[PDB]
């Protein structure tokens, strides 16, 4: 255990929560655009009658 | 540099005031001079006899040129086998000084450091919204600029003296655009805030327990003082030979050389006493040490063998310990210390003022036309 | 008495266990070299103090405020120009423009000349991202935590007199201790107000600090540091690390003339010299 | 990896109770408007525009009860907005990190025509792997 | 995979909805008292 | 400003949990020097005992 603590580095742990979230999501405004296209369809339904 | 220019100059500071306190306590006269080289003193080979000798303060003390050494004496086991020590006035360990001082989020990532999806996205979104509002309004089952101003006002959420048009079916479009706008600005505010909370990477060393320094490279240039007692302390230990071989390639004469080298990024780390690096961190604001403390040692008085200035001198040191003269030495040197919208929102206001000048130009062209 | 009563009267040899260091024990016997940085410290009850979210100087710092007034004056002047081309918002432009930062004012008549609406929209988008940055600063306040320390050190004005401040408090030591001798050689009035604030048991004084039967207590530094490090509940963090304190250590007292002193000092420097200490 | 979970994963049934209280407040507003000029069917759009308060000029109700309901509903909407910002903060901080391949027996590993980028992988030659 | 791998806005809504609903139910009775006042 | 501080406080009360409400370290001196509440045990005549 002492040798495996010595000769094995352990800085990079499992799934760090660091800065790598780079402020951009693609699926969020995509799903908002799906609900927006549903709103377009409902607006067309209210437009035809 | 200069072999034959020896000048009487003025000495002061911490240990000088300590020596003045010792001369105030005990009745004696003295003679203060400086050491010839810039080294502490190491058991180092001489060119003949297969025998190691001493240099530095020990080399001038054991030769009889000196009598008593008042200095940051790195207390170890090798020097105690030859000379006698004193009880330490200072208690101090070892640490690493690095450069963990780099500004983050130089513009707070508003539109220019972040990529260009959001601005053009809102632009063509409100364009398509305005086009379908015009298709609803010109064929109902001013008008142009009023619908545009209503779209920008619902997108912008401040409250302005506008009015919604006849929206018997376009109120659904307006409420979806309102929910659209607020969910976008809420997600944007939330992830910018939570991004500038978690904007703390790891560029440090974290003391002696760094396997990146157990197997070093050219990326982490850590060194030491040429012929230092810390080098002897690392030469003794059985597994610290790799850091010894790393530091022996870049041995520096004085500590200020390493200070200016890590200031100009010539180095990456430096093994040194802790409170001195804390004092220089109070001096230079671009220096922060690490956290792991090791080799908690003492600074006292370099002494000879059996001498009448051992007993009452140690009594005077402990007399300085018991009263508030240690607090006086703190108040002189030890305790004595020394979204900003200036880097971030400067370019924000530059683009805002450019939009101001362009809007003023377009308004005067509109007045010249109308 | 005690270990000093055993070594000075030659009924013992040395004290390998922990022992305080003062001048009189250096007179009667001879200490060894120290091996651990153990000064003195003060343990208090230290309930949950405030985090102080009072002031903020990060966004404007009393110097961007001039730019706010300049751009308010610019928007007001161009609104006066629109009023001249084309409604009482000459001096009310500042009230409108900072009122719609917080989007809950009464809407004054906005001109349809496309100018004031666009510049109010630009400044209001700047105000939206400014409030976003302000909430971001308030969220970044969560990262640091600092409850304020009541007493800085031994030279506190609270330590002069508890009647000098509106809450009176209490401070204690161990009986017949070297810390009492350090107090009596530094501040006799401290000993006078400590005499009525005595105690018996170190763990009993610890429970008195827990249960509010004691406000402050003075002892050695690292012993209280370890007893707070192993403390169940984890409600004790010592103020400072020996900065305004005695800053002494632990030594091994030997008789004046003992030949073992050099070997013991070399062995202690060997035990430090390899990291085994 | 920055996922997207806003309304359908989180608000699976809270959205229903929000609409229930919205219909309750709209029924109250219609009852007040019918007790004592067009806010019968337009009260729904007025109410869900005053949910988010996105600079929608509608009207100013002369009834005191309508303004009291708007005030209570607005305080509910402000604390709902604060809870939504806290939920997004907890969604950012509790950040999972999924992988494109979660198995040695992946269906991607049979043929890289399974997805649009053809990926690549290898070992060392002359090995037990 | 059979047994080892096999394991076996929600928080911020319940008390808020119940308390605001009870406050609105009490406020409606307060409105009855106020309309009976005028 | 008041409700922004309110939003920040209610977010900060949802950021963190209670960290280490029970001890996870085997090399804890609280485990080396136990108490009456630290009921840690093992199977009788197991290899953990050896
Ligand atoms: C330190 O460095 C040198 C001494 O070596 C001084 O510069 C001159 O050096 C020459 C010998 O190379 C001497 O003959 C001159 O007398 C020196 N100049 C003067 C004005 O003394 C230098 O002045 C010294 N001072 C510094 C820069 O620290
Ligand atoms: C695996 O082992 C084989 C056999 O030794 C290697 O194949 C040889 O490759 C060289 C070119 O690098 C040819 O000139 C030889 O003809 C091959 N066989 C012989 C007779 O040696 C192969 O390169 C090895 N692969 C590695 C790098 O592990
Ligand atoms: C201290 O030393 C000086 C110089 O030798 C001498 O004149 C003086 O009398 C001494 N005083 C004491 C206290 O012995
Ligand atoms: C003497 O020894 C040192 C190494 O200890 C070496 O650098 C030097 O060149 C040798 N020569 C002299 C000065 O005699
Ligand atoms: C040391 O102090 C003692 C105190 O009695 C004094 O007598 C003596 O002269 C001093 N000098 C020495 C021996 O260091
Ligand atoms: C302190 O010493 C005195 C000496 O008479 C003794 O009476 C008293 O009990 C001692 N207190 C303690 C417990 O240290």
């Amino acid at each position: 255990e002492e040798l495996e603590t010595l000769w094995l580095t352990g800085i990079c742990h499992n799934e760090k929560n660091e800065v790598m979230s780079s402020q951009l999501d693609i699926d969020n405004m995509a799903g908002v655009f799906y609900m927006l296209a549903a709103a377009m369809a409902l607006s067309l339904i209210t437009f035809i009658w | 540099g200069s072999p034959r220019h020896t000048v009487p100059q003025c000495c002061y500071g911490f240990c000088i005031d300590l020596l003045i306190k010792l001369a105030r306590t005990m009745n004696f006269t003295y003679e203060v001079h400086l050491v010839a080289d810039g080294k502490f003193g190491t058991q180092e080979r001489v060119n003949n006899s297969n025998k190691k000798e001493w240099n530095g303060m020990m080399g001038e003390l054991l030769s009889g040129q000196a009598d008593m050494i008042v200095a940051p004496l790195t207390i170890n086991n090798e020097r105690a086998q030859y000379i006698e020590f004193s009880k330490p006035f200072k208690y101090q360990g070892l640490t690493i000084l690095v450069k963990k001082e780099i500004p983050r989020s130089t513009l707070d990532s508003f539109m220019q450091p972040f990529q260009s999806t959001l601005w053009l996205l809102v632009g063509l979104s409100v364009h398509v919204v305005a086009v379908m509002l015009y298709l609803l309004d010109r064929f109902s089952p001013l008008t142009l600029s009023s619908a545009m101003w209503f779209s920008w006002g619902v997108l912008l959420n401040s409250g302005i003296g506008e009015g919604a048009p006849r929206s018997f079916s376009a109120r659904i479009l307006g409420m979806v655009w309102a929910g659209f706008a607020m969910i976008i600005v809420a997600s944007y505010t939330a992830n910018l805030a939570a991004f500038l909370v978690l904007d703390r990477p790891e560029e440090r060393i974290t003391g002696i327990n760094d396997p990146r320094l157990r197997n070093p490279s050219d990326k982490f240039i850590y060194a030491t003082v040429k012929q230092s007692s810390v080098d002897i302390y690392f030469r003794r230990q059985v597994e610290l030979s790799t850091m010894y071989r790393h530091m022996e390639k870049h041995n520096y004469e004085s500590a200020a050389e390493a200070i200016q080298a890590v200031r100009d990024n010539k180095l990456h780390a430096f093994i040194w006493d802790s409170a001195v690096l804390e004092f220089e961190a109070s001096q230079k604001c671009d220096l922060v040490t690490t956290g792991e403390l090791f080799f908690r040692s003492g600074f006292g008085i370099g002494m000879r063998k059996d001498s009448p200035w051992k007993q009452n001198v140690s009594l005077s040191i402990l007399k300085s310990h018991e009263n508030g003269f240690m607090e006086d030495l703190d108040k002189t040197w030890v305790r004595y210390q020394e979204t900003l919208t200036f880097e971030n929102m400067a370019g924000v206001f530059m683009l805002v003022a450019g939009g101001i000048v362009a809007g003023i130009f377009l308004i005067f062209i509109e007045i010249a036309y109308k | 008495n005690g270990m000093i009563g055993e070594v000075v009267y030659q009924r013992a040899v040395m004290a390998v266990g922990s022992l305080t260091i003062n001048e009189e024990r250096s007179e009667v016997v001879d200490f060894s070299v120290p091996f651990v940085e153990t000064g003195i410290s003060v343990m208090v009850s230290r309930s949950n103090g405030t985090v102080s979210p009072s002031a903020f100087l990060e966004p404007f710092s009393a110097s961007v405020w001039v730019m706010m007034f300049v751009m308010l004056l610019i928007v007001s002047a161009i609104a006066v120009f629109v009023f001249e081309y084309f409604s009482f918002t000459i001096g009310k432009a500042i009230w409108l423009l900072w009122g719609l930062v917080f989007n809950n004012s009464v809407p004054v008549q906005n001109p349809k000349g496309t100018t004031s609406k666009i510049m109010v929209s630009v400044w209001a988008f700047f105000a939206v991202i400014f409030l976003a940055s302000y909430t971001a600063n308030l969220a970044a306040f969560m990262i640091q935590e600092e409850f304020v320390d009541q007493v800085t050190g031994l030279s506190d004005k609270k330590f002069q007199r508890p009647h000098d401040y509106s809450p009176p408090f209490r401070f204690g030591t161990v009986p017949n201790g070297s810390t009492e001798r350090n107090i009596r050689n530094n501040y006799p009035y401290m000993h006078q107000y400590m005499t009525r604030f005595n105690q018996r048991g170190v763990e009993d004084a610890l429970v008195s600090l827990k249960t509010g039967k004691l406000d402050a207590f003075i002892y050695d530094a690292a012993v209280l540091n370890y007893k707070a490090g192993r403390d169940e509940g984890c409600k004790l963090v010592t103020i400072g690390s020996g900065y305004i304190f005695a800053t002494t250590g632990y030594g091994i007292a030997l008789q004046k003339g003992s030949p073992w002193k050099r070997q013991i000092d070399l062995a202690l420097l060997q035990f430090v010299g390899d990291g085994e200490m």
